[PDB]
DNA sequence: CGTAGCTGAGGACCACCAGAACTTTTTTGAAT
DNA sequence: GTTCTGGTGGTCCTCAGCTACGTTTTTTGAATT
């Protein structure tokens, strides 16, 4: 039943974040940029060399606001951790889950669940709505076979198989998505889904997409009070912050790819906004960057409806009570926990 | 519910302490809201914000020598507002791409 | 030796009267919110609570803020007034020669209830200080501000009882860190904790009724 | 119709004829409403006289040097409005006995 | 400032961090106060009123550096780090180890064994300082008892045991500080020992110094990477930091009781500023407060030198320091947390 | 750097005083 | 007695400037109206 709040953005650089009472204030060689209040505001995010003073810093943090530093083209850099805030019982409760394979499988199986029927609806719907862009009958044939995996997915025991079957979920989905564009094929060269740390061009939309969801869904678990980043899901290798990104991977494969769809789709991004490095590697003009931000604003502001009881919703709350409702799980009051399916 | 409303101080500052009860009361509104005229405010706050900015300011001010008004529009506030000089105003809906 | 780790408070003798899990989700989980009902009680309690300095009025006292604990019932707090008034068959106090009663005096903003949510503390602390003594008082007074009323209440056996038990489970669901689950009402549409609490996961389908709705669509 | 609408303006008056637009502003703001505080005035109109009303001070008050910011509370007015101070303001909808 | 523990404490306010090439810069108000290279270290701490540079801060969250800043009183304000490293898995072993016993019990007994080395070496110190007016040959005994406590402490096996002789030597620890205060001895007692509502007066200093030893030790656990609610001796408990309290049962002595013999003695406080209100408790006029927290820093500001370590440093940095070496004892490059022994 | 306490330095805003005057055809003017 | 234009005195009101320091126990808070 929490509101959603405003997110600020800082992209001059050489800037400069100062605290006066309950106000954040924006300072560029001692002249006063812009004044916001601190109780209408959810997080804060800066691009290029920004500072912060520590009292800002320990302020945010105190009043469960995430600040986060970026470079660029959104690269994750010198995210603000807080303290320990007490609640004893669920953070113990959390870390015994874990080195657990039952209840491991039992969520992971919950999990793969979600993102699988996420993705096969997804699909589906796209291929009903317009018939004759696309070809019907392979996209059927390959949501039939994902029903099936579905099932096995609820027959599965043991962490080891699941991920292999994620890769299976992996290459069956890939094949599909090259043929997802329906607009401006020829002016962003789209590959599908492939990717490259170097970046090779119509992917810059997915990497910050994928770069803002993991700062939310990260920031979202930290209000609660438990961390899901490297934890009871996910694999111990570290340098993979990818639990932050499995808890959503209900979400990532539609409220991002679905929003990067429906820009290229739309005639809402021009190729002119996309320039390539030297070395090879693509960059987005600023102007290109601020629409996407507006229009991401813009799409986490309209209303949607959760379906276990019908309640008016925002999908910025869609994180926060995922995560709610696995603080709940924690506590005994349901079964197991009840993903995000459309 | 977050509603905007509208908040007007009219301290006298020949009182004995005027210029203290100024400067506290300014201090202690412009944190909960954003500055559009002198001496008037408007801000986005539920029932709680509002609720507990009142209890916080009624202890500033002193009766029977000041003045007070707190307006609420709904949340429909963005029909009823008109700017018509040049003295803008942040809107704390936009995206806030600074 | 460490006596007062297994003691808890007196406010957790009022929730515990009122929308049960409440009482878990403020003591055991440490979460807590405020909305426009809460607010104006702290403030009211904030200008109330003025310790450090003994507010005497003539004969009788009316002391604030007094620091209270108990080993029978294994409780502590704070009461808020005691109103020491001269009589002859009383009990000495420390310190001072004669004989003082010792009414008790809790300020709260509402109306009357039936639930008697609010009526329990006040035979709390009045046991409190019996124990002290080990005596019996069979007089209290409460106070409610938007009525701006002062009640007489007596306290017999039938709430000593009722508050030792109260007491007994009370550490008994504390030692098991246990929240239970208890029916909504409509009354939960002003428990402060509404984002938390999360009244209507008590009457629901359960995840299997989901997973076969998935099978059939 | 009869609806509560509330006008603040802002002049400046270090410009060349800032007296003159101030005096020209309190006149055509004093002929509708009363005055609770300085520099805001507060009105029951129906939707013509706001209309006439908002015509003249655009056409009197001159831009990129003033501010002028209006309000309408609707016909509800008489649960949105708070005061807490000692400026009372005459109400046009009581008996009004003088 | 740089400690031989990969680490850095600066301390001074008013200060900048900046960056140049690949060392740390320290300014003064725009003066190179001092220089040092970054090869070596793994984390940073600055204690003040003052900031970091982007460039530092960009620099260090790379390669894998957390800069934590607080007050410069002590108080925890933000840690900017990026892919957090060398925390999950300090946390992991700690509640592995607290959910065991027989590590808890090792780790309990030494702290215990610490306490019992501070109580009776604070002991013979004070009846070789004074042996004027003072019962001598129940000191003697008093220190034989906890010598033979030593040993037993040493010798521990369980939770409960360990319990049960650490309570021991706390009646005979408190029977000799009730005899410790020489000075206003006629005014102040000690005949009792109370908790809660705090009756007597000198249950009052006790208290207000365990607070303050308690907010700054949760401070030092807090800074370092480990939990300060789940403890190793004193069992979970909401809201209740239980590892705060074992090293607060560690360091309540040279580091509390002393501060509240000396606040005694040499008459730098008084009683009119302490009050009396109905039971005993004593509730501390605010000139009282004052002074009090002028004294803590006052001491906080003394410099001594680590028995362990052996460089030079300041009282305040006595907890942080203490608790990264429980942090490098869980990481597993050492055997075991002295805090004051031989071993 | 942030939070309090004091200045000082001009812009806004309103209330009094003082002086000099106070008269103009007939026509147009909306409709989701 | 209106209406308009000057002129002046006194009061709200915000910002720039200059000094002078920054720690604070645990318990209590509405609800069906
Ligand atoms: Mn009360």
């Amino acid at each position: 039943m929490k509101k959603l709040l405003n997110t600020l953005y800082v992209t001059q650089p050489d800037t400069y974040l100062s605290l006066d009472g309950d106000n954040v204030v924006l300072l560029k060689e001692q002249e006063k940029l812009g004044r916001l209040p601190l109780h209408n505001l959810e997080a804060i995010v800066g691009f290029g060399y920004t500072g912060a003073s520590p009292a800002l810093m320990g302020y945010c943090a105190e009043r469960n606001i995430s600040i986060t530093f970026l470079t660029k083209n959104g690269r994750f850099l010198a995210r603000v951790v807080g303290e320990s805030r007490g609640n004893v019982v669920l953070r113990k409760t959390q870390y015994r889950i874990s080195e657990n394979d039952q209840e491991s499988t039992k969520i992971a199986r919950n999990f793969i669940t979600g993102k699988v029927y996420n993705s096969k609806w997804m699909l589906e719907r796209m291929t009903r709505e317009h018939p004759l862009r696309v070809n019907v009958e392979q996209f059927k044939a390959t949501s039939q076979l994902l029903s099936v995996m579905m099932q096995e997915i609820r027959n599965c025991d043991s962490l080891e198989s699941l991920r292999g079957w994620e890769g299976q979920a992996a290459i069956n989905y890939n094949k599909v998505f090259d043929q997802m564009i329906l607009q401006q094929k020829e002016e962003f060269a789209f590959h599908g889904r492939s990717r490259r740390p170097p970046k090779d061009n119509v992917n810059a939309m997915l990497s910050f997409a994928y770069t803002l969801l993991a700062n939310d869904v990260a920031a979202a678990l930290e209000t609660v009070g438990l961390d899901a980043y490297v934890g009871f899901m996910h694999q111990d290798r570290p340098g993979r912050a990818s639990l932050a990104l499995d808890l959503m991977e209900e979400l990532r494969g539609l409220y991002a790819d679905r929003f990067v769809l429906s820009l290229i789709n739309r005639k809402e991004m021009t190729a002119d906004g996309f320039y390539k490095k030297e070395n090879g590697a693509v960059l987005m003009t600023d102007e290109a960057r601020k629409t996407f931000l507006k229009a991401w604003q813009t799409k986490k502001q309209e209303k949607i409806t959760h379906p276990y009881l019908g309640e008016k919703m925002s999908w910025g709350l869609v994180p926060y009570v995922q995560a709610l409702l696995l603080a709940r799980f924690l506590r005994g009051d349901l079964d197991e926990y009840p993903p995000f399916l459309w | 519910g977050s509603m905007l409303v509208l908040i007007t101080y009219d301290v006298q500052t020949s009182s004995m302490g005027g210029t203290k009860r100024l400067r506290k009361v300014a201090k202690a509104c412009q944190n909960y809201g954003q500055r559009v005229q002198n001496s008037v405010f408007e801000c986005i706050v539920d029932s709680t914000q509002l609720t507990s900015l009142k209890l916080e300011l009624t202890s500033l001010i002193d009766e029977e020598k000041d003045s007070l008004r707190i307006y609420r529009l709904g949340n429909n506030y963005k029909t009823k507002v008109e700017h018509i000089g040049a003295k803008p105003s942040i809107d704390l809906e936009d995206p806030l791409i600074f | 030796s460490n006596e007062e780790d297994r003691y808890l408070m007196l406010s957790g003798l009022q929730h515990f009267q009122f929308c049960k899990r409440q009482w878990a989700l403020i003591h055991i989980e440490q979460q807590w919110e405020e909305n426009v009902r809460t607010i104006e009680g702290q403030h009211l309690h904030k200008k109330a609570d003025q310790p450090f300095m003994k507010e005497k009025r003539g004969s009788k006292l009316t002391v604030r803020a007094m620091p209270i604990q108990s080993k029978n019932l294994q409780i502590s707090g704070i009461c808020d007034v005691v109103e020491f008034v001269q009589d002859s068959e009383g009990i000495e106090l420390s310190g001072v020669s004669g004989s003082y009663k010792a009414f008790p005096v809790e300020y709260k903003r509402g109306k009357p209830k039936k639930g008697d949510e609010d009526i329990v503390q006040l035979v709390a602390q009045a046991m409190c200080l019996e124990e002290m003594l080990v005596c019996r008082i069979d007089k209290g007074y409460l106070f409610y501000n938007e009525i701006k009323h002062r009640v007489e209440v007596p306290i017999t056996d039938a709430l000593r009882d009722k508050v030792v038990q109260m007491a007994k489970e009370m550490h008994h669901y504390y030692e098991n860190r246990h929240t239970p689950k208890v029916k909504t009402g409509p009354f939960c549409n002003n428990c402060s904790l509404q984002s938390i609490c999360l009244p209507k996961l008590m009457n629901k389908r359960s995840v299997k009724r989901y997973i076969e709705g998935r099978l059939s669509e």
